[PDB]
């Protein structure tokens, strides 16, 4: 089945780390939308900016929003119409920049989450893949 | 009473419908600037809104398709 | 450190499947207070009720509400004041039952995921376990019975 | 102005603001019906409302406690 995996990482209090949400297992008839959500706890790790990975061919289709207050991070996929950009292959959708917190301690695991309410993965705009899997992951506090 | 695809109530289904659309999904917005719009968000029919709704609208704007499958195709 | 376990299961489609979530490694000295939040996808299966588990000594501690249009359930555990009733054993804090959609699909996964936004545990008013792991859950609708 | 803890800004610390607190974590509202309700709300001053601020509130009105933490100068 597809895999999402939001990928884990370490850094130090008040560092930039980079979280990368990868697609495994892409069907060869391509992805035509999706939403991907992750939920985070704001007073751990905050969202500094988040950069379309190389399965975007093209700006115009890849969509991004974040909340810090309310703790999520959203990306959006929409083909062109003629499927000329599709998401047919295997690796890195996007990836997020968090600033983790000042007052951060060695060894505090904050965890990333995908939000299934708000992640979706469809086929064409009426055939949805209603066997994705998502794997989520963890930031891990380490010293200087 | 609604027309389809016409998400921010103005009579017309436009580029900016599936715009808002995608503002929801992406939750930017909690709410459609319209009485109806939920429902007239819900163009295919399965009871909720979801990014292939947003890309549906995209479609019939675009002239792909001309009738969502809410409306019986 | 404390583990979180939404439980896998699976159904028929317009069955109901149960989906436990369980705390391994509790603190000995007690947790406090909790919140703890899942999500779903609400055209897939929804939310017909939340039990407490044996965790649960007495229903006043323990809050749930569930909203089934936007795909989440919550719960909370607060220890009353005198600390008389704590969680520092492990075992079942709560099963969700989960309406599974009539029009599902055998085949189909649903992710029933840990919100970290919502989710957290405290060992008292002020100090927060800030090591937790989860471990999300799935379901799988099936067409045979068991 | 407002006082910490007063969720529903009714001017009195009282057990319903600790259950105020528990309902936006729950997440059965998105919001205080008062205009100062979530500043009074994180009593832990943390920045975020979360289940601890909802016991801090219940726990100081049962007498445990006699100031937030936010209020710790
Ligand atoms: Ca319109
Ligand atoms: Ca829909
Ligand atoms: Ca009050
Ligand atoms: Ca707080």
């Amino acid at each position: 089945m597809l895999q999402v995996d939001i990928g884990s990482t370490s850094g130090k209090a008040g560092s930039v780390v980079s979280v990368p949400i990868t697609f495994t297992n892409v069907p060869k008839s391509g992805i035509y939308a999706l939403s991907f959500r992750t939920n985070f706890d704001p007073q751990k790790v905050t969202v500094a900016s988040i950069d379309a990975g190389s399965l975007i061919e093209n700006a115009s289709d890849f969509t991004t929003y974040y909340n810090n207050e309310n703790g999520f991070a959203s990306m959006t996929f929409e083909a062109p119409v003629d499927r000329a950009r599709i998401i047919d292959s295997d690796g890195v959708f996007a990836t997020i920049n968090f600033k983790v917190s000042d007052s951060a301690k060695v060894g505090e695991l904050y965890n990333i989450t995908t939000n299934s309410a708000y992640t979706s993965f469809y086929y064409s705009g009426t055939d949805e893949i209603k066997n994705v899997v998502y794997n989520d992951g963890k930031i891990e506090v380490i010293a200087l | 009473k609604f027309i389809y695809g016409d998400v921010d109530g103005n009579g017309s289904v436009r580029s900016i419908d599936a715009v808002l659309i995608r503002d929801y999904v992406l939750g930017k917005i909690n709410e459609f600037p319209y009485e109806y719009g939920m429902l007239a968000a819900d163009v295919d029919g399965n009871g909720s809104i979801k990014i292939n709704d947003a890309v549906l609208v995209r479609d019939y704007v675009l002239g792909k398709i001309f009738l969502f499958p809410v409306e019986e195709k």
